[PDB]
């Protein structure tokens, strides 16, 4: 009996025992969503526990076999992901004490109350209350008080749990063997193969920086335009040349820029087209919409949806006594059983997420011959940007015209192409500078860089230098704001989001270029192609079996992240901001202080 | 001498693959006019024979195999195709070959706490020779020397295949009667 073949058996039973405790957990969480009760609650911790245990002792039994033994790929890539084992090194009450810190973070954020300066009475939970009002005000004072509640409740608290928090995660990665937690984080993306698929964590972070020199240029003109529209609803407040006030970009902690369109809108009389009431009027219903999604599938060539799912699935709202979680998910319970959970009212947006939904289980079903290990996307990005292109497609008004729901006499005009690209730009193109830095900042704290005495000051600083973002009132260092934003508090890294954006736009180009589509990238449809939804299905086959940087080639025929695709998505509207943008000063300077 | 074949096709209960059970029936007739009429059979299949030809065909010491596997498993059951379960469970002869049955009973044997009953062996020290039967429970280890518990590298050559209501298709349960003819070892016991 040699290494791997002592290696494959354990392997070979791991995997017969795992698949049946992961299908009974799996249950009680369908359970559980579908209908809210106290004892589904029960069952289904019950059964979490049980998988838990059983993955750690195999964990244990998988790192006493050596690794380098092995001479088989697909065998160490299985034994690997077994043997990680991160948190078993550290001590049980080191274990005790940062579990209880985690605790305590989660709690007083959920649990955080802001209580308006002007009635001591009125106060405000965040979740059905302080963002509702972020959202809609327009009241430069109602704005500022909402985020400097939230700021000092819950950041102050927060502070001192962080510090505990940040030195024990640091202590683990180093027994764990990793520099510090930021290269912990930042092992997935690392990726070890023979003939040049080698990747690094040391080239993912001179990798990010390219890409964000880049994209530079874009961000800089929607800033100044964005710029220009504020000004008129709040002359007074921001100075041209100046960074924007955090408080009014409309989000609590700024991620997204687009509640901000309705003050942008490039042409204010020209309509976004809206398919909901020819909907109504043609007396679509849920079972319709999914049923028109599965259609876009088939003629793309990707295989139509299961028996099994259609009845298991609930695809509306339940009526009378059972209660339901709102937000829509896929479920891939596992054993051959996929089920889509929502709630679908008609109308445009649920159309689109249908398509969205379906796309993630149509991956779920491709990668199911892969081994239990293998069985995933092979990065963090990919799954999310397979789903996110076809919504894309869905919404181009050529498929809705083939559907029947838009009229064949409708001509789109170059006014509605360019309020169409704004509002995604404002989803899309802000997104980036945030996250970015957001990841900066925690990854040199990690490592030590950072002091604790200057954290909060460089964290100011960075959002000036590359967000030209400014805050309104001055800082001190025991606030914690990082630490307000909800994956910050509850250990979520954040670099997945940057990276799936690039993602999706090269895959989409690589898709119309095999359908030959001519014109604007946002024009294309994939629709009724099927060969580029072969070539898709290749990719999605393969899973986490072979690296990363091998199933972006397959598609793409490029081994490394390209920006260059959004680009081009996005450069109709560019030349337009290029031009509104030309009598208007581009750029921020730091130095302006709301509070000066 | 026309015998139904109706009771060992259906039975309250059929074996798990390993223990595969044997039956004999010999002068016993079968139409078989039924076989190609009734669609019951999701898959139905026979290697050796057109099965055109079957009633006309006088048959000596048919042999009926009955066990359930799931869906999947349900094509290793043919020439060569040793996979895992033709290969430690039931064994085929390539050269060899009478009809194969196979239906879905998802609702008989599956329920939605699930059913554990059915066994299949998935460890063995060799290959299943044709039509052999491996009943023992030994303890198991590549090294010999079998360690009944808890130590490295010994395992239980028995899992259970566990059937749940909600599952796909080729999880779903199937029960599979293969009948073997042997032609002419004795004088045709059916006509
Ligand atoms: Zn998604």
């Amino acid at each position: 009996q040699s290494t791997e073949d002592l290696v494959n058996t354990f392997l070979e039973k791991f995997n017969y025992e795992a698949e049946e405790l992961s299908y009974q957990s799996s249950l009680a969480s369908w359970d559980y969503n579908t209908n809210i009760s106290d004892e589904n609650v029960q069952k289904m911790n019950n059964a979490g526990a049980k998988w838990s245990a059983f993955y750690e002792e195999q964990s244990k039994l998988a790192k006493t076999y050596p690794l380098e033994e092995i001479q088989d790929s697909t065998v160490k890539r299985q034994l690997r992901a077994l043997q990680h084992s991160g948190s078993s090194v550290l001590s049980a009450d080191k274990n005790q004490r940062l579990n209880t810190i985690l605790n305590s973070m989660s709690t007083i954020y959920s649990t955080g109350k802001a209580c308006n300066p002007s009635n001591p009475q009125e106060c405000l939970l965040l979740e059905p209350g302080l963002d509702d009002i972020m959202e809609n005000s327009k009241d430069y004072n109602e704005r500022l008080w909402a985020w400097e509640g939230w700021r000092s409740e819950v950041g102050k608290q927060l502070r001192p749990l962080y510090e505990e928090y940040v030195a024990l995660k640091n202590e683990m990665a180093r027994a764990n063997n990793y520099e510090d937690y930021g290269d912990y984080w930042r092992g997935d993306y690392e990726e070890e193969w023979e003939n040049g698929y080698n990747y690094s964590r040391n080239q993912l972070i001179d990798d990010v920086e390219h890409t964000f020199t880049q994209i530079m240029p874009l961000y800089q003109h929607l800033h100044a335009y964005v710029r220009t529209k504020l000004m008129d609803t709040y002359p007074s407040y921001i100075s041209p040349t100046g960074c924007l006030p955090a408080h009014l970009l409309g989000d609590m902690w700024g991620r997204f820029w687009t509640n901000l369109y309705p003050l942008t809108v490039p042409f204010g009389q020209k309509p976004n087209i809206d398919v909901t009431n020819a909907m109504v009027n043609q007396s679509w219903d849920a079972r319709k919409i999914f049923k028109e999604a599965e259609k876009f599938f088939v003629s793309v060539g990707l295989p139509n949806m299961t028996q099994g799912f259609w009845e298991n699935s609930m695809l509306t709202e339940p009526s009378d006594s059972r209660k339901v979680v709102c937000h829509p998910t896929a479920w891939d319970l596992g054993k051959g059983d996929f089920r889509i959970k929502m709630c679908t009212k008609v109308t445009m947006d649920d159309f689109l997420t249908a398509h969205h939904e379906m796309g993630h289980i149509q991956y779920d079903m491709a990668y199911a011959a892969q081994p239990f290990l293998l069985r995933n996307g092979a990065n963090e990005g990919f799954h999310e940007a397979v789903g996110e292109i076809m919504s894309l497609s869905a919404a181009t008004p050529n498929h809705l015209k083939n559907i029947g729901l838009l009229p064949p006499s409708f001509f789109e005009d170059s006014e509605t192409e360019i309020n169409f690209l704004l509002k995604q730009a404002l989803t899309i193109v802000g997104t980036l500078p945030f996250t970015y830095m957001l990841e900066k900042w925690r990854w040199m704290v990690f490592k030590g860089e950072i002091p604790k005495d200057q954290w909060m000051k460089t964290w100011w600083e960075m959002k000036r230098n590359i967000v030209g973002v400014v805050e309104p009132v001055p800082h001190d260092e025991t606030y914690c704001d990082p630490a307000s934003l909800f994956h910050v508090a509850n250990d979520y890294s954040f670099i997945r989001y940057y990276t799936r954006t690039i993602y999706q736009f090269q895959f989409q180009e690589a898709l119309c270029q095999i359908a030959k589509h001519e014109g604007p990238l946002h024009k294309c449809d994939i629709s009724n192609s099927s060969e580029a939804g072969q070539k898709l299905l290749e990719m999605l086959k393969l899973g986490k079996s072979k690296p990363w940087t091998y199933a972006l080639e397959i598609v793409v025929g490029a081994k490394n992240m390209d920006v260059r695709p959004l680009l081009n998505y996005f450069e109709p509207l560019f030349t337009w901001l290029k031009e509104q943008n030309r009598n208007s000063f581009v750029g921020w300077n730091t130095d302006w202080s709301p509070y000066a | 001498n026309l015998c139904p074949f109706g009771e060992v096709f259906n039975a309250t209960k059929f074996p798990s693959v390993y223990a595969w059970e044997r039956k004999k029936i010999s002068n016993c007739v079968a139409d078989y006019s039924v076989l190609y009429n009734s669609t019951f059979f999701s898959t139905f299949k026979c290697y050796g024979v057109s099965a055109t030809k079957l009633n006309d065909l006088c048959f000596s010491n048919v042999y009926a195999d009955s066990f359930v596997v799931k869906g999947d498993d349900v094509r290793q059951i043919a020439p060569g195709q040793t996979g895992v379960i033709a290969d430690y469970n039931y064994k085929l002869p390539d050269d060899f070959m009478g009809c194969v049955l196979a239906w879905n009973t998802r609702n008989i044997d599956a329920t939605s706490t699930g059913n554990y009953n059915y066994k299949y062996r998935y460890l063995r020290h060799g290959k299943l020779r044709p039509f052999e039967r491996d009943i023992s429970n030994v303890p198991f280890s590549p090294d010999g020397k079998p360690c009944t518990p808890p130590a490295l590298n010994c395992y239980w050559p028995l899992n259970d295949y566990g059937f749940y209501t909600t599952t796909g298709i080729g999880y779903q349960p199937y029960r599979v009667v293969v009948l073997s003819f042997e032609l002419l070892n004795a004088p045709a016991t059916v006509c």
